[PDB]
């Protein structure tokens, strides 16, 4: 029969703990580190993108950065392809939900949806977990602006500022000794920077290996704005801070 | 060798053998004992019964098929079950579209051919229980053996199950004799009790331990249990 | 009967001068009675213009597909669908139910972002496009439409005279129906600005 | 290293499917049986072990029958026989009702071949316990085939597989000889029953019953019938004469 | 619509109308009716425009598919096989009638399709409402071994023998040219003898004649 | 046909529904409540095919409680009659049709503002100050046309509905056995228990 | 019968490492070298046709493949999969898009579904990775040229230039040299010619290299003319001839 | 871990072990064949070994006809040999119909190939120990060579060998090459093409062959057809006289 | 439409009128009824063109599969598989199809599969709807084993009268010979057979 070559991804150790998942969250933990930051007026994601090249072309990309929504989006940690599959349900079902009530999708529903997804590779079919961690930053008229969290066991959380991939325990640390609730974007946006300059496992922090993201809700207008800063804005915000 | 061969029955071993099927075909001589012989006009089936405790009844042995057919088991009693109703259908199955009594000659075929089934395909397990069906049609009386390898043969009389070999000789020496018991099935039930008893060690066949079943020219396959058994111990 | 005149209604777009123009009447009725005079046919996916009229639960149902469509277009494209692109997709989107057809007939009116030449398009009710230069025409009035463009219409007008011209062309057709009217809206589309102007006409 | 005799699809280092070969012994094990093309027909002939003397003589047959035309005799598993011959009947039937004529043998070979050759592709499945002779007469000529697990068939003058598969073997290749021209119908029909009580050497311990039957275009008109009675007897004779 | 079909020494030709019509209404005064199913097999379409669009551009991109895999120019008769097999199956309910021409590495070719997967091969052929008035002029006019220009003008002629007599038919002529050894020149608009005459007129208004009740500047920024 | 009516004053939405039930020649029931509540402040009323017209309410109620208990949130009118339509619009192209029409009426809590939408069978929807479904219109429309004003207070409402059911018991060929009056408002949903004398 | 093989044949170990994508990548690595580079006006890929024996017909074989008339493909690793993979991309680009929207898709795009087959091969039951990587470069209206890589994960990412299999280290190393953003196609042809001499061992000419570029519209490959905005193909294989022709000059 | 040695996945060396074990399998039936291209032609020429007595010859082939112009020569175990002709007769059957001319070898070849490379990736597929040769003349490349191994690679070849003695056979023909400087055979008749291959082949193994030991395959234009006994022996009696 | 197919010594003809009519329109004048599904194996079609046609292409499919496996197919088989198609479908085709062929063993062949989707050997056979006019004449000038130029001239007649009192009929006379010789083509002229 096959039986003998079935890894049986789906069973648990004599210890109670899913193989697979805590495998797949060892593999996250090798990938380039992502940050996210809640402030009272906006929320900031931002990630290290791990190895690089002079030839890799840096304007033509967004390997872990991407828009769910209008008003959502994610920080990638993990398999780039995994998570692309995630992504674009993801997408589908934010648009479902727009065309069944006339209104976008709150967040949470969103991010629970995908969650579920990813808990069934958990509970049935054979099937390999997905290596991939997100960082959801997005708003709505119910909660505002929110962050969360999911794995490869399906489950999620929210945050006020939070970290997945790489040395996320130095990370989690550095986040927790200076957030502060009223923070304000700006000071997220240094936080951010701050956090992975001290945790990045390279020689500097250039511009060339960053992505940076914004879902502030512009003053001047009176609805949320996303933004994923280009090349050039990241080259910016690093000498602002000071870090050339 | 056996210990890597003996996972399931999709696997041959080095020798050529199936494993799986001669666990299955052990099952059956863990069973209790029953009996076949016929003549040219009557087919016997005589079984000796089993029980757990002196408080629990005894296990049946002896399944109709049709009023023209019937068996005795040994071994997995839900197999019989299972290969006895399949059985029952393809009897009814006769009647209905072809207005026709199944030949017990065909009824051994497609026996042998659904057991075969379960020992070339992943998954499934061999049928762990032997038959003996005895049965008069358009060509007299008839016995058949059956084997989860899925053979059957057609004998004058057999049996099988634990000490089966004993009335296996008894008969397989008494041949000539009751082969000849036409017209008198007293003869052939009385026949076949003795046979029986050549294979027992235990205790003696009571009244509720004893099992006949028959059918012939003009018997239309019928079960004697109790009593209905008392003249014949 | 026929679901193209339950609910009645027109649209009708016209090319002018580096600009298009896109007009509907605002009437959703259910046969004889008349009950809604908000009902607006023009809807629009980034500067991408389309037009609707036919069984208002198709009409309402397409611009529902259209919004989750372009919207996924762009989250893929990273760009707004553009008027001749999007006109495709409409096509498609129409025959891929030729056996179990929407009862509507579409209208696309725009301005290519990056050519900056004005577009507009019709198709039937299984997707087949029709495309014109000057003008395109639709819904329970289309005969009465094609009277008026095909007379009052003339090329390169600018969109102060484009308007005049199409509100024209809509109010006189619309009196000649009686499933149409109640009230309309006039959109005038330049490569940067879009005006919305709402008509006066007799409301019987 | 090993292990790959343990599924049914696998290659060995050299090439071969060990669970192929594992079917063959239990052909090999099997009772003898053999098929003699004549020079209008063909004879198949089978040895049947009689276990005891509670076996009704004349009723477990053996030698099986497809279409009107067509003999199938094999050694090993019978199971398995009867599910090659319920097949063969079918794929004959399946032609015979597109074609109209009845299925040549050559292309029933090819039916049984496939069939065959199949349960050597998944591990799921089995090889089947077999060799078989079959053959008979058609629009032109007569035609002697022979069919392994592996799938592997040929066409032959003379064939036999089983214990006395090299008893057999031995006969036939001398009657190819000593008779270059040609054998005839009623002749191959003794010559088999010949045959059969020689190669019934390899098992002489336990008594048996003859079998034999033909397909011959003048002895059965193209049509394949059981030797009965004095045809029968007649054969067993000239064997039982040349036995001493 | 009056589609055409001419054959000629070294090639093939059609050509049909430019009229697209709704019950007695003209809907496109220019629509175009040849389709391109590979660059050297075009297809010209009569029935409902949708549908022979549709099974046009379908069996275009599987023959560009089936191209792409087998490393060869795309055959006519490639294109007719998957077209036929294809109307035959919806039974005529894809109401396309198209008349099929080419060359390839074998040739020049001229077939027709009907609705319900019929095909037939002729030297000439025409279909749609205008129909019987081309083939009166092709029954008329053409012999065998047409020059490239003598096919032109015959499939010209009884495009028009059609614009002129069937209602269904009007507007402009479309032509498309296909040899042997060239490229296939498609000549969009080969004959316009329909122009409007200018206006009697300008109905241009003053502006403000028009009563407006509101207005408002559109969003389409994000 | 049903009466089903529905009028969005100042500060509230009102929903008037006959109360006859008839089956061929006989008056079933003379107080059946064409009627569920979808959520604490949202109403739908319906009128239709005889069986479809309550599975189909039941159905849209079950949904939108789950909704409210997965979510512990209530989806806004608008909300709950865009999901409403899409229903209709589903069933539509279905083997065999909901052959219902609907006033879904509600406040929003968070726009602070009464809501008033009709759907009929085939999923269209439209947003009303006061709608009806059926031959209701054609008696009512006139005198609401008249009479309405966006301002007015609950109580003048409940007047101007009086008027109307007034010439639908004059004009109309059948007795529909008056009306059930429901308010929904800041507050929930309350029945005016008192309109066959008000 | 029946794949049995429903589960994963791809699965996270202790480490985290996903084996079989490891392994596929090993496989990769072992195949013939293959590079493409970015000019302003172009990208060209190349590689090289490693012939099985002199009797074989090298033309019969092309391991630069047309996606769509302005994309095309490249890989190293395993060719049967790299044929298969072009098939299901050529198709994928019809199906997914020119049918609903009626154009080509955008290089990106098609890249994106390319690579969702892959990851698909890594996580679907009873299969195994594919054992190639390639290399897309085509060009868009909106996007203008760019230059993909795709592996065996499914991940793909953008390139000025790059090198994949055998001697893909000192390749890429050779590109970072030669490399800028002002490179005209001309001039990346010629740096690919000179990075492609180094992988190749023995005999270097328009027969044993494989060579075709993204640049502009070639009018006289579209096969037929009568609308203006049908130009034709900007992906054009370079033939034997053109080859040797910048051999000389080399 | 020792698994990765039974179904097709990947070793840590980036090699499928089952599709190497397969091409062993070709070489079981220690046949040899080659096949060369005439000016309008093309032939096959492959060992007929039969050894047991009892057989009858006639039913001994690897050479198979796919369709009207279509011929294939197997290299590997029976069973799988077979399995392959009539996918490949169904595959050329369907093609005609659907497209509406015949298959080409080159096609042919494709789509045997990618079939081919389906075992390679599925597990529950074994592949087939055979090695395909497809021949014919097309009508758009006249003479054609195409070759499809268990790998699910394929390539056309001006001449080409299969067997235990492959490398002798094909080095054999590579010089014959070196030295003409054409890519073919310059004949116009098939038989004195047909009598190139069996002498070549004679070279090459050393051997010399009765009309018995051969085994031929003639692809023309518009038909592929096989020699018998016979018509092979006057091709060996022709080459007799001139050695 | 009128068809029909005549064995005679050397083998088997068939031959058609060269008229397909959508009502009263001629949409083909030089149409091929005759249709070819193996190389000795030809038929005659009357009925759906689309619907005739379709099954033809069907069957010269199952007869080139028969042919890479088995050989060359018996006309009897031919028509078998025509008759499968004919009759497990008569709800969805209208079609009436002549098989004839020729065989070394069997000579000439002729079998008719009508509406119903039955078949039916004959010596020779007449369909279409102009057949039903020539039913008299066909009786009485039919003879068994007669000359090719004798089965030629059996047909070129009858199918004159055919296309003479059927206005669905019409065009040329078209024919195909089936002998051991191989396949021959014959045509005949409006100007020749007009006349007779």
């Amino acid at each position: 029969g096959s039986r003998r070559y079935d890894s049986r991804t789906t069973i648990f150790s004599p210890e109670g703990r899913l193989y697979q998942v805590e495998y797949a969250l060892e593999s996250i933990s090798h990938a380039g580190t992502a940050i996210g930051i809640m402030a009272s007026d906006g929320i900031v994601l931002a990630a290290e993108r791990k190895v690089t090249s002079t030839l890799l072309e840096q304007d033509t990309s967004t390997e872990k950065l991407y828009k769910l929504n209008d008003k959502i989006a994610v920080a990638v940690a993990g398999l780039t392809a995994d998570a692309e599959i995630l992504i674009n349900t993801a997408r589908i079902h934010a648009q479902n939900y727009l065309k069944t009530y006339n209104e976008d999708i709150p967040v949470e529903i969103l991010v629970r949806r995908l969650s579920d997804i990813k808990q069934g590779y958990t509970q049935h079919g054979g099937l390999r977990p997905f290596g991939v961690s997100f960082i959801y930053a997005g708003y709505d008229d119910r909660y505002g602006y929110q962050l969360y969290t999911s794995n490869p066991s399906g489950n999620y959380t929210g945050w006020k500022a939070i970290s997945v991939g790489a040395n996320t325990s130095a990370a989690q640390t550095l986040l927790q000794m200076d957030y502060k609730d009223d923070m304000k974007v700006d000071d997220a946006i240094e936080l951010a920077l701050k956090t992975l300059s001290k945790t990045t496992d390279s020689s500097a922090l250039t511009y060339d290996r960053l992505e940076f993201a914004t879902i502030r809700k512009g003053a001047n207008d009176g609805e949320v704005y996303q933004k994923i800063f280009k090349p050039q804005e990241i080259k910016d915000i690093l000498v602002k801070t000071g870090i050339t | 060798f056996r210990n890597n061969y003996d996972g399931d029955t999709v696997t041959f071993s080095p020798t050529g053998r199936l494993f799986q099927v001669e666990y299955a075909l052990e099952a059956i001589k863990q069973g209790s004992v029953t009996v076949g012989l016929r003549s040219n006009t009557h087919a016997v089936l005589v079984a000796l019964k089993r029980n757990a405790d002196e408080l629990s009844s005894y296990q049946k042995k002896i399944i109709k098929c049709d009023e023209h057919m019937g068996l005795s088991l040994a071994g997995l009693a839900p197999d019989a079950r299972v290969l006895s109703n399949y059985l029952r259908q393809q009897c009814n199955y006769s009647s209905l579209v072809f207005n026709r009594k199944l030949a017990v000659e065909r009824a051994g075929h497609l026996l042998c051919d659904k057991a075969q089934k379960n020992t070339q395909s992943y998954g499934g397990r061999p049928y762990g229980v032997g038959l003996l069906i005895i049965g008069y049609d358009k060509s007299g009386a008839h016995l058949l053996e059956f084997q989860p390898s899925g053979n059957v043969t057609e004998l004058y009389g057999t049996a099988i199950g634990a000490r089966s070999q004993g009335a296996k000789t008894y008969l397989e020496r008494t041949l000539d004799t009751f082969i000849k018991i036409d017209g008198n099935p007293d003869e052939l039930i009385k026949a076949g009790v003795e046979a029986i008893s050549q294979s027992l060690r235990d205790e003696s066949l009571t009244v509720d331990n004893l099992s006949i079943a028959i059918v012939g020219k003009d018997t239309p396959f019928t079960i004697y249990d109790g009593e209905a058994v008392a003249k014949y111990i | 009967s026929d679901p193209s005149s339950i609910n009645g209604g027109i649209v009708v777009a016209m090319t002018g001068k580096d600009c298009v123009a896109i007009a509907c009447d605002l009437r959703l009725g259910s046969q004889s009675l008349g009950v809604s005079n908000k009902f607006e046919k023009i809807f629009h996916y980034g500067h991408v213009f389309l037009g609707i009229t036919g069984l208002a639960t198709d009409v309402t149902t397409l611009n529902e597909m259209f919004r989750y469509k372009t919207n996924l277009y762009k989250l893929k494209e990273e760009r707004a669908i553009e008027p001749e692109t999007f006109t495709q997709l409409v096509s498609s989107s129409l025959y891929e139910r030729r056996f179990g057809p929407y009862f509507v007939g579409p209208v696309v009116a725009g301005i290519n972002s990056k050519s900056g030449k004005p577009f507009i398009a019709g198709f039937d009710l299984i997707g087949c496009i029709d495309e014109a230069k000057d003008f395109i025409v639709s819904g329970t009035a289309s005969d009465q439409l094609f009277g008026m463009c095909e007379s009052l219409y003339e090329p390169n007008l600018e969109p102060e005279d484009l308007f005049e011209t199409i509100s024209q062309a809509l109010l006189n057709a619309a009196d000649r129906d009686a499933l149409s009217g109640w009230g309309a809206v006039v959109y005038i589309i330049k490569k940067d600005e879009v005006v919305k102007r709402y008509l006066k006409m007799r409301q019987d | 290293g090993t292990g790959y005799d343990l599924s049914n699809s696998v290659f060995s280092p050299d090439g071969r499917n060990f669970q192929v070969e594992y079917a063959v012994k239990a052909v090999e094990n099997g009772t003898t049986s053999i098929g003699i093309k004549c020079n209008d027909g063909v004879v198949f002939a089978v040895e049947k072990l009689i276990t005891s003397k509670l076996l009704v003589p004349q009723k477990n047959v053996k030698i099986q029958v497809v279409d009107r035309h067509i003999g199938c005799v094999y050694s090993g598993l019978i199971p398995d026989g009867r599910h090659l011959v319920n097949r063969g009947r079918e794929e004959a039937a399946s032609f015979k009702k597109l074609y109209k004529t009845p299925i040549p043998i050559p292309a029933f070979a090819d039916r049984l071949g496939q069939y065959v050759q199949a349960h050597t592709l998944y591990n799921s499945v089995r090889p089947f316990g077999v060799s078989t002779i079959f053959g008979g007469v058609d629009k032109n000529g007569a035609h002697l085939y022979m069919l392994e697990p592996s799938g592997s068939y040929w066409g032959y003058k003379g064939a036999a597989t089983g214990k006395g598969r090299q008893s057999a073997k031995a006969e036939l290749e001398k009657l190819v000889d000593h008779h270059p021209e040609g054998l005839s119908a009623r002749e191959a029909v003794k010559q088999a029953a010949k045959i059969i009580y020689l190669a019934h050497e390899d098992n002489k311990e336990k008594d048996f019953e003859l079998e034999i039957s033909w397909c011959s275009l003048s002895e059965t008109n193209g049509l394949h019938k059981f030797v009965k009675g004095d045809l029968l007897q007649e054969a067993i004779d000239f064997a039982q004469k040349e036995i001493n | 619509t009056t589609i055409v079909g001419v054959k000629f020494n070294n090639g093939v030709v059609i050509a049909a109308d430019t009229r697209s019509t709704q019950g007695p209404i003209v809907a496109d005064k220019n629509c175009a009716k040849l389709h391109r199913i590979s660059p050297k097999i075009w297809c010209a379409g009569a029935g409902t425009a949708a549908d022979t669009e549709a099974v046009t551009q379908l069996i275009g991109s599987n023959i560009e598919l089936h191209s792409l895999y087998t490393s060869r120019e795309p055959r006519v008769v490639s294109a007719l096989q998957m077209l036929k097999q294809h109307l035959f199956k919806y039974q005529g309910h894809i109401g396309a009638y198209l008349i099929v021409a080419g060359v390839d590495p074998t040739g020049s070719h001229l077939f027709s399709i009907h609705a319900h997967g019929s095909t037939d091969v002729g030297y000439y052929l025409s279909l749609g409402s205008g129909s019987l008035a081309a083939m009166a002029v092709l029954e008329s006019h053409w012999k065998q071994d047409l020059t490239k220009e003598e096919a032109i003008k015959l499939a010209s002629d009884a495009i028009q023998a059609g614009i002129w007599n069937d209602l269904g038919s009007g507007s402009n002529v479309d032509v498309c040219v296909m040899e042997i050894g060239k490229d296939a020149e498609y000549l969009r608009n080969y004959l316009t003898p329909n122009v409007r005459e200018e206006k009697q007129k300008s109905y241009k208004f003053p502006r403000g004649t028009t009563a407006v009740l509101k207005e408002s500047i559109v969003n389409i920024c994000d | 046909m049903d009466i089903i009516l529905g009028i969005r004053v100042q500060d509230s939405v009102i929903l008037a529904s006959s109360k006859a039930v008839t089956r061929g020649i006989s008056v079933l029931k003379d107080s059946d409540d064409k009627t569920r509540q979808l959520s604490p402040h949202t109403l739908m009323s319906f009128a239709g095919e005889a069986g479809d017209t309550v599975q189909f309410a039941e159905y849209i109620q079950a949904n939108i409680q789950l909704y409210s208990i997965r979510e512990d949130y209530e989806l806004s009118p608008q909300a709950v009659s865009s999901f409403v339509r899409q229903e209709l619009a589903k069933s539509i192209r279905s083997r065999r049709p909901y052959q219902v029409n609907v006033l879904i009426g509600g406040y929003d809590k968070k726009k602070n503002k009464p809501e008033l939408y009709q759907i009929d069978y085939l999923g269209t929807k439209v947003e009303l100050p006061y709608g009806a479904h059926g031959y209701s219109g054609f008696y009512t429309f006139s005198l609401l046309d008249h009479h309405y004003r966006p301002d007015m207070t609950t109580e003048e409402g409940l007047d101007l509905l009086k008027l109307c059911v007034q010439e639908l018991e004059k004009r109309m060929p059948m007795d529909f056995k008056g009306v059930i009056v429901k308010i929904v408002d800041k507050d929930g949903i309350r029945q005016v228990d008192d309109f066959q004398a008000q | 019968m029946t794949d049995r093989y429903s589960f994963s044949l791809t699965t996270f170990s202790p480490s985290g490492k996903l084996g079989q994508i490891d392994y596929a990548l090993t496989a990769v690595k072992q195949g013939v070298t293959s590079l493409g580079i970015k000019a302003t006006n172009g990208v060209v890929i190349a590689t090289e046709k490693k012939s099985s024996s002199p009797l074989a017909m090298s033309e019969t074989l092309s391991k630069v493949s047309l996606l769509t008339p302005d994309i095309g493909a490249v890989y190293s690793g395993m060719g049967p999969d790299y044929r298969v993979l072009v098939d299901k991309s050529r198709k994928v680009a019809h199906t997914s898009y020119k049918r609903i929207y009626g154009e080509y898709p955008p290089t990106k795009l098609l890249v994106s579904e390319v690579a969702k087959i892959m990851q698909e091969a890594t996580q679907s039951g009873g299969v195994r990775p594919f054992g190639v990587s390639l290399l897309i470069a085509g060009h868009d209206e909106f996007n203008g040229f760019s230059l993909y890589q795709v592996d065996p994960s499914g991940s793909y990412f953008p390139w000025k230039a790059t090198a994949i299999g055998k001697g893909s280290v000192a390749a890429k190393t050779f590109l970072e040299k030669r490399w800028n953003d002002e490179l005209e196609l001309e001039d990346a042809i010629h740096i690919a010619l000179l990075t492609l001499k180094e992988s190749v061992e023995g005999e270097f000419n328009g027969d044993t290299i494989e060579l075709a570029i993204i640049g502009d519209e070639n009018p006289d490959l579209l096969g037929y003319t009568g609308i203006p905005t049908d130009k034709g193909p900007r992906f054009r294989k370079l033939t034997s001839q053109e080859i040797n022709d910048r051999l000389e000059a080399l | 871990a020792g698994y990765d040695r039974h179904i097709t996945i990947f070793s840590p060396e980036g090699r499928l072990y089952q599709v190497e074990y397969a091409f062993k399998a070709t070489n079981q039936t220690n046949i040899n064949s080659l096949a060369v291209r005439g000016k309008d032609c093309t032939v096959v020429i492959s060992q007929k070994k039969v050894p047991d007595k009892l057989l009858d010859p006639t039913t001994v082939s690897y050479i198979f006809c796919i369709s009207r112009t279509i011929g294939m020569v197997v290299n590997g175990p029976i069973p799988d040999a077979r399995n392959a002709a009539l996918r490949a007769k169904a595959e050329a059957a369907e093609f005609r119909y659907k497209y509406g001319y015949d298959m080409p070898c080159d096609v042919l070849a494709k789509r045997m190939a990618n079939l081919s490379q389906i075992y390679t990736q599925r597990a529950y597929m074994r592949p087939l120990g055979v090695i395909l040769t497809f021949v014919s003349v097309d009508e758009e490349l006249g003479p054609s060579i195409y070759k499809t191994d268990p790998a699910g690679y394929y390539v056309g070849y001006k001449a080409t060998a299969t067997g235990p003695k492959q490398q002798e056979i094909t080095t054999n023909l590579e010089n014959h090459f070196k030295k003409s400087k054409i890519d073919h055979i310059n004949e116009e008749s098939w038989e004195k093409v047909v009598e190139f291959a069996i002498t070549h082949m004679i070279d090459a193994l050393g051997t010399e062959f009765s009309k018995n030991d051969l085994e031929v395959g003639v692809a023309t234009k518009d038909k592929f057809f096989t020699l018998s006994a016979e018509n092979i022996e006057e091709r060996l009696v022709a080459i007799a006289e001139q050695d | 439409t009128s068809i029909m197919a005549v064995t005679f010594k050397d083998g088997v003809i068939l031959g058609a009128d060269s008229r397909t009519t959508t009502g009263a329109y001629i949409a083909n004048r030089v149409t091929d009824k005759l249709t070819r599904v193996h190389d000795k194996i030809w038929c005659c079609r009357s009925g759906s063109a689309a619907d005739t046609q379709a099954i033809a292409d069907i069957v010269q499919y199952h007869l080139e599969l028969y042919t890479s496996q088995y050989g060359t197919p018996s006309t009897e088989t031919a028509a078998s598989v025509f008759k499968e198609l004919c009759y497990e479908n008569k709800d969805n085709l209208t079609a009436g199809i002549i098989v004839a062929g020729y065989d070394d063993k069997n000579k000439g062949e002729v079998y008719t599969i009508p509406l119903g989707g039955s078949v039916h050997k004959l010596p020779y056979a007449i369909a279409g709807s102009g057949s039903t006019f020539i039913y008299g004449y066909c009786d009485k000038n039919f003879r068994e084993n007669m000359s090719k130029e004798e089965t030629v001239d059996f047909i070129k007649h009858s199918l004159s009268q055919a296309i003479k009192w059927d206005g669905s009929s019409g065009g040329v006379i078209r024919m195909v010979v089936l002998t051991a010789a191989g396949v021959e083509r014959l045509i005949f002229y409006p100007d020749e057979y007009e006349q007779l």
